[PDB]
DNA sequence: AAAAAAAAAAAAAAAAAAAAAAATTTTTTTTTTTTTTTTTTTTTTTT
């Protein structure tokens, strides 16, 4: 055992005396001014490093993790203590609770009378006037559990875990301490709510209806009662972990104030927080003992490895003038050849500004449909573009169908209700929707694709449900075969329509045969001038451009009129384009001009939108 | 004693019923072993003393 | 305090009897060397054969089977005393050593149809299917509490009454101190236990026909909770008892009974083969000595019971070791799994290379057309309907990950299903999803598929493609694609005749007397043991009445299985002359003039030929144990991609 | 020094207060299991 008096000097003693060097290498006292801060009240959250805590202590360290709620509770209770010593000045009184904590210290200060000895029982609690809130991140050590390992020999600990959001609940207040207020006396009753539900008081427990031996009835009210932000997620294993022939397997995590609102379905999360139970009674067990639920309640959320929340080296890349090219020769190094389609595919990532114009929105999302025969590399390249894009849901013909696509209603559990929860769109909603056999796919699937083109958007007039989603995705489908089949109901909507077709030839056949064996001997491409940009510097850069929005000058209108014109003679005097070809001419130039991280696009970059889309033309040919 | 045709449209999972009980006292954990049980679909009401 | 025994006769007889059998020092130390291999792995579960304990004690044997918790206490009691006195410190860590049972239970080896009440407190090994399951919970063995008023810290402690009396005394979980101090539970400081529920169903194929099936519900503990999901075809050794019903005051004397399992085992097939020093020894022995003609070996051994087909066995043998998948570090995958399609003339033997190929590939699906359908095949998506969220159930595919799918009938298969399963040939992943959940399930299993040609009989005078009703998109991914002819040779026929009869006039030794019927009727299967979950082995088969004579013989199934259990592990590498010969080859191969006149091409050739030209290279460099791809594994796979991927029109 | 009267001692019976002892199943709820139904969706057949 240990004497937490103890252990509470020691967290105090961490937490005043340790420094670190990480502002801009002057020394800082980097829990001392979170500390100021939040005493302040300008912050909420007090992440303690553990790594930190071990870098002077791994005594505490191993019995944080082994015990983690109560030196949880003993870290607050030591910044508690702490904060009156670190203030500095008056808090402005931001929030209401704010007001509530000030009241009631200021009574209780003025009904002191310091000498006396009060009950145990007539006190503030605790958590009613925190206004701050403690959270871990696991120590580096610590090598990451998986969900199905995560067992009853673990409750307790401090654990992480990494996984995929499939279900999050809504942001709704769970009552923490709920207060009530008499109706003889004038004093007040808390109540700290741990156990899922709790019965109200009924009978007013204060010293002056005490003694009046009078009713004292109190009432709950929500006004003096202290709510926290609270999520109930559902996160599912990853696929490289799970057993052989198993199924994933889902994990409930309970997170709790600033945590909320961070993640969201179908995020890559590494969630780290204490394995604990939740008392099981009401029902009828049918086998004696206390058995109990289990969650995870969640102490750090760090999105991870698809969707993570700058250096001269990384700006002389870009002010490269091959940057373009480079980035498209990094799109699936391994894929030989195709260097025109990769191009394509990384202004989809890119994507172009969207536009307002009075009433109406003229998305900037760019389409593309890849055609070709068999063993062209279309599903790989999806499979790609689905690792690469942050928000990005590659569904396969039928197995995600329907409801797999758009939105349904399940029944909730925090509330009981019936909640509206996203398809394969709505969970790419502003990414990448990766859409392989899009031929093969369902009529129904297939217009509500549609749909999402033509409006960003999903209508739904159902039974169940009755809702206009919004789903602003950008399409990659991969369909396969007017040639043999080139259906006008796609030329009408893919911005860029590419056919791949493999006619045999023994040079560029060789050429890929030897790239494709180099690739199996040594699990890499075989090394070119340029090595291609990591994962990581690929969704950085293609992020930084996203936020470039470039402008289309009015010098430019004849040009691209004129380019329109004749692509319309031509296509008139061959054996299709409209206005939606002129669309997708205008947003290829914008995200072209954009990936150039320019404000103004440039005939070089109309050129190079001419020159894909009649690529992509004549692969019809 | 009745003699009746019939034919069997269903037929429940072999389930376990009672011939002999025994209780214990949960204060003074003295036993009660072996009390018949009515067979049949007949219940039987435990002692309050 | 209480009541104490002192002097249990009973008790000490069984402890020391229980200690006595697991001393085994002298006795070959065969359940000494089992408890030093468990303390090494870290287990605290004692697997005892129950066949060895009455062979020492038949008296121990009969007391444990047929009193089972009291006797299941004494031998835990025993196996503490034992681990102790081999490791203190290992005991002191583990509070309780459990012991399950395993061998062949004369009459407890029941189904849970069989399982009547007069099994109740005995000893009853249940066969079944896992029709559902729950999820793990804990159950708190023994809580500590600090209450902040006093700074004490106590400890409770709550006893294993799941099929005892218990009372509210034993069953409150404290809140207060006795001056009415609140208290703070220390989850890290408690001592929690995993607990499962499941419910174990009679096998379809066992239960008799057109009645409903009847059921069990089965206990898990730590230790134990996690060793099947739905689905599993499962032996649960437990001891079966009536479940306490709650403090009533009348009571219809209805019990609940329920299987507390002490051992739980899946289908011994797909368990890792016992591999002993010999016979590792004589796995390489076979390949360094045979390395040159091993594969052709293995291949014309496959199954002694088709005639002919060498090309076919031989890419049967290939799929078997598969190749290997490449994991590249940016995430792409590439699939070490080859597919086979065999389409031909009916009565061609194709339905029973796929039989055999279920028989003896472990995690073998089998599966036909219209058995399966969609959400049958994959996996699918349904709702709990009890909590209200959605719930993933693994397809056949998913259930043969790693493993082999036995398609039967595939031209019958409707054309969503192909499609469906288009993704899983390639990329060997599930891709499924609905509103409330979605998951990518790992598929990465061998098709082996049977059809047959359109128009019935394969049409010697009409294209391959028109034979073939399959179109290109399905065709490509099907990494080999061999046409079987029913060829009506005067020789060959000659051969399947004498083949077939010499099979058909086979019987088996000793078994057999010459006018036996071996089938059974439902009774003696649970007479004897089940041979799907049960415990010397040679290397070339005896000369029999398979075959009349020759210097070749024949391999063993059992060392046939070990050698490619063995073989399939290794990863061997792609040499630069074995890369540059496929790459060549593959060149030639795609551009058409190579191939003759007359001659129509079975399949389109694909980057996916030459992923499957790589792959036989490896299988073949497996089946030698070469461990390096060499210039004979890249002949053979090209031998064998020409000669599958063309066939002469004739006219 | 002995007898007669007085008083005390021992013993037994009765009463009052206070602590102890004895007696004490029915009624309602509700959870689970089973069945029913409405709509969505998927498959099959026909032109
Ligand atoms: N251009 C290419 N470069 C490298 N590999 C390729 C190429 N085309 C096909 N492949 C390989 O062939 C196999 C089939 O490719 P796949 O993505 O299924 O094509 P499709 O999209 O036409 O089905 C994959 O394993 C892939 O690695
Ligand atoms: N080459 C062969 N050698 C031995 N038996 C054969 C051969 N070809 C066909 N048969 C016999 O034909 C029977 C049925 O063949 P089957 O597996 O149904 O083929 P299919 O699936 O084409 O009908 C089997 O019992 C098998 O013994
Ligand atoms: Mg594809
Ligand atoms: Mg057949
Ligand atoms: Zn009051
Ligand atoms: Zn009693």
């Amino acid at each position: 055992l240990k004497d937490y008096a103890l252990e509470k000097e020691k967290v105090k003693k961490f937490l005043q005396e340790f420094y670190q060097d990480d502002e801009l290498g002057k020394k800082q006292f980097k829990y001392g001014n979170q500390l100021v801060r939040l005493a302040h009240r300008e912050q909420v959250a007090l992440y303690v490093d553990l790594d930190d805590v071990a870098e002077d202590d791994p005594e505490l360290v191993d019995s944080i993790c082994e015990n983690a709620r109560r030196y949880a509770k003993l870290f607050a209770d030591a910044v508690q203590e702490l904060l009156p010593q670190y203030k500095e000045r008056e808090v402005v009184n931001k929030d209401v609770l704010d007001v509530y904590i000030e009241h009631r210290l200021m009574m209780e200060q003025r009904s002191r009378d310091p000498g006396m000895v009060r009950s145990p029982q007539n006190q503030y609690p605790a958590e009613l006037m925190r206004r701050f809130e403690l959270y871990f991140q696991g120590p580096s050590s610590n090598k990451p559990r998986v969900i199905r390992e995560v067992r009853a020999d673990s409750v307790g600990k401090l654990v992480t875990v990494r996984g995929i959001v499939t279900r999050v609940s809504e942001v709704k207040p769970k009552m923490v301490v709920a207060t009530y207020t008499c109706d003889q006396c004038g004093a007040e009753t808390y109540q700290p709510i741990q156990s899922p539900t709790f019965m109200p008081l009924i009978m007013c427990p204060s010293q002056e209806c005490q003694t009046n031996r009078s009713g004292g009835r109190l009432y709950l009210q929500t006004r003096g009662s202290r709510f926290i932000k609270f999520q109930e997620m559902k996160m599912q294993e990853h696929s490289d972990q799970v057993p052989v022939g198993n199924i994933p397997r889902s994990i409930t995590v309970l997170v709790e104030g600033e945590n909320t609102r961070i993640a969201q379905p179908g995020d890559h999360v590494s969630v780290t927080g204490i394995f604990l139970p939740i008392l099981r009674t009401g029902f009828r067990q049918v086998v004696q003992g206390l058995l109990s639920e289990t969650y995870l309640e969640a102490h750090r959320i760090v999105k991870m490895n698809k969707s993570e929340d700058l250096t001269r080296e990384e700006l002389r890349q870009i002010a490269e003038e091959d940057f373009y090219e480079k980035l498209a020769a990094s799109i699936a190094p391994e894929i030989y050849g195709h260097e025109d389609v990769k191009k394509a595919l990384l202004l989809l990532l890119v994507g172009g500004v969207d536009q307002s114009p009075r009433g109406m929105k003229i998305r900037g999302n760019i389409n593309i449909c890849l055609m070709g025969d068999p063993g062209v590399a279309k599903s790989q390249l999806l499979s790609y573009i689905d690792r690469l894009a942050p928000r990005s849901q590659y569904t396969t013909g039928r197995g995600s169908s329907g409801v797999g696509l758009t939105a349904a209603v399940l029944r909730d559990s925090v509330s009981g209700e019936l909640t509206l929860e996203g398809g394969a769109l709505v969970l790419a909603d502003q990414g990448v929707c990766c859409i392989d056999e899009f031929d093969k796919m369902a009529e129904a699937d297939r217009t509500a694709i549609h749909e999402v083109m033509e409006q960003q958007t999903i209508s739904i007039a159902k039974a169940g449900i009755l809702t206009t989603l919004n789903a602003r995705c950008s399409i990659l489908a991969a369909a396969n075969p007017q040639n043999i089949q080139l259906p006008a109901a796609l030329l009408s909507r893919f911005d860029l329509l590419w056919l791949i077709q493999d006619r045999p030839d023994r040079d560029n056949d060789l050429r890929l045969a030897q790239h494709i064996t180099y690739v199996h001997q040594h699990s890499r491409q075989p090394p070119s001038q340029f090595e291609p940009l990591d994962m990581k510097l690929m969704r950085r850069y293609i992020a930084m451009c996203r936020e470039k929005q470039p402008m289309v000058p009015e010098s430019l209108a004849d040009y691209i009129t004129a380019a329109y014109v004749e692509m319309r003679r031509e296509a008139w005097a061959s054996k299709y384009t409209s206005a939606r070809t002129l669309l997708a001419i205008l947003r290829l130039s914008t995200a072209l001009a954009r990936l150039r991280m320019v404000d103004v696009v440039e005939k070089e970059d109309v050129n190079e939108a001419i020159r894909l889309m009649e690529m992509s033309k004549d692969s019809l040919l | 004693l009745v003699k009746i045709p019939g034919i069997i449209i269903a037929a429940s999972a072999v389930r376990a019923k009672a011939t002999r009980i025994s209780i214990q006292c949960r204060s003074c954990r003295n036993t009660l072993t072996n009390i018949a049980m009515r067979p049949g679909l007949e219940g039987y009401a435990l002692p309050r003393k | 305090a209480g009541t104490v025994v002192l002097d249990d006769v009973e008790l000490r007889e069984a402890q020391r009897d229980y200690l006595d059998f697991l001393d085994d020092e002298e006795d070959q130390g065969i359940y000494q060397s089992k408890v030093r291999e468990l303390i090494s792995d870290n287990q605290y579960r004692l697997i005892v054969n129950v066949n060895d304990l009455r062979r020492k004690n038949e008296k121990r044997a009969n007391r444990l089977l047929n009193n089972a918790f009291e006797e299941l206490v004494a031998f835990q009691r025993a196996l503490k005393d034992f681990v102790a006195s081999i490791d203190a410190t290992y005991a002191k860590q583990y509070e309780e050593f459990y012991v399950g049972l395993e061998g062949s239970f004369g009459s407890k080896h029941v189904s849970p149809r069989t399982l009547t009440s007069c099994f109740l407190s005995c000893v009853v090994c249940v066969e079944g299917i896992v029709t559902k399951c729950s999820l793990v919970r804990p159950k708190v063995v023994r809580s500590v509490h600090y209450c902040p008023a006093t700074k004490k810290t106590i400890e409770r402690r709550y006893s294993d009454l799941t099929t005892l009396v218990a009372f509210p005394s034993s069953s409150v979980y404290p809140t207060k101190d006795e001056e009415n101090n609140p208290l703070e539970t220390e989850y890290g400081l408690s001592v929690y236990k995993d607990h499962q529920t499941i419910t174990i169903q009679e096998m379809p194929e066992k239960a008799p026909a057109g009645q409903l099936p009847r059921s069990v519900d089965v206990i898990l503990d730590d230790d134990l909770v996690d060793k099947a999901k739905p689905g599993d075809r499962v032996q649960v050794v437990g001891t079966y008892r009536c479940l306490p019903g709650k403090k009533g005051g009348y009571t219809s004397g209805t019990f609940r009974t329920v299987l507390i399992a002490c051992n739980v085992k899946q289908m011994s097939k797909d368990a890792q083969p016992s591999f002993s020093a010999e016979d590792i020894a004589k796995i390489k022995k076979f390949s360094k000595t045979r390395s040159k003609d091993i594969f052709d070996q293995l291949a014309k051994s496959l199954a002694p019971s088709i005639h002919g087909h060498d090309y076919v066995k031989k890419a049967i043998l290939c799929l078997l070791l598969g190749g290997v998948e490449r994991d590249l570090e940016n995430g792409s995958h590439i699939r070490g799994d080859i597919n086979i399609l065999l389409i031909g003339d009916p009565s061609v033997a194709k339905s029973q290379l796929l039989r055999y190929v279920l028989c003896t590939a472990p995690r073998a699906i089998p599966t036909t057309g219209r058995g399966s359908s969609g959400v049958g095949l994959t996996a699918a998506v349904t709702t709990d309907q009890e909590t209200g969220e959605r719930r993933l159930e693994a397809g056949a595919m998913v259930l043969a990950d790693r493993g082999v799918v036995c398609i039967d009938e595939f031209d019958k298969m409707s054309d969503m299903d192909r499609t469906a399963i288009h993704e899983v040939m390639e990329q060997g992943r599930v891709t499924i999803a609905k509103a409330g959940i979605h998951a990518r399930l790992n598929a990465r299993c061998s098709v082996l598929a049977a059809a047959n040609p359109v128009y019935g009989r394969y049409d010697q005078y009409k294209t391959p493609m028109e034979n073939i009703g399959l179109q290109d998109s399905l065709l490509s991914r099907f990494d080999l694609l061999f046409i079987m002819l029913d060829q009506m040779d005067p020789e060959q026929d000659r051969e399947i005749s004498d083949h077939v009869l010499r099979m058909h006039r086979y019987r088996a030794p000793g078994e057999q007397d010459g006018d036996a019927m071996p089938l059974g009727s439902a009774v003696d299967i649970l007479a004897t043991d089940d041979p799907n979950f049960s415990q010397i082995y040679e290397k070339h088969d005896n000369l029999l009445h398979g075959t009349k004579k020759k210097k070749e013989k024949m391999v063993s199934a059992a060392f046939m299985k070990k050698y490619i259990h063995v073989a399939k592990i290794i990863k061997p590498v792609l040499t630069q002359e074995s890369a540059t010969y496929i790459a060549e080859e593959y060149s030639r191969l795609r551009s058409q003039d190579s191939m003759s006149s007359d001659t129509a091409r079975t399949s389109p050739v694909t980057a996916r030929t030459l992923e499957t030209l790589i792959r036989l290279a490896t299988a073949h460099a497996k089946a030698r144990m070469s461990k390096t791809v060499d210039l004979q594994d890249a002949e053979e796979a090209v031998e064998l991609v020409q000669y599958a991927y063309f066939k002469k029109v004739l006219e």
